[PDB]
């Protein structure tokens, strides 16, 4: 369950990283 | 000069393996055909639909 939080954060991070 | 024993032995023994094996017949065939297909469909529909998801997202 905590991995899902980490997995959700990572894909959101790269999407922000890609858009930045 | 016919000293090549194992090549004939391998064929003479591989046939033995396939003849005391059980061949999946009709009733067994469908039991496994769908299971491969559903497993194919599970990764071939959920995965495929997900593939279409990001095509406009990264655009």
């Amino acid at each position: 369950v905590p991995v899902l939080v980490m997995s959700l954060l990572f894909i959101a991070s790269v999407f922000m990283l890609h858009i930045w | 000069a016919a000293f090549v024993e194992p090549s004939r032995q391998f064929v003479k023994d591989s046939i033995r393996l396939v003849k005391r094996c059980t061949k999946p017949d009709r009733k067994e065939f469908q039991k496994i055909a769908m299971a491969t297909a559903i497993g194919f469909a599970i990764m071939g529909f959920i995965g495929f639909f997900v593939k279409l998801i990001h095509i406009p997202i990264n655009n």
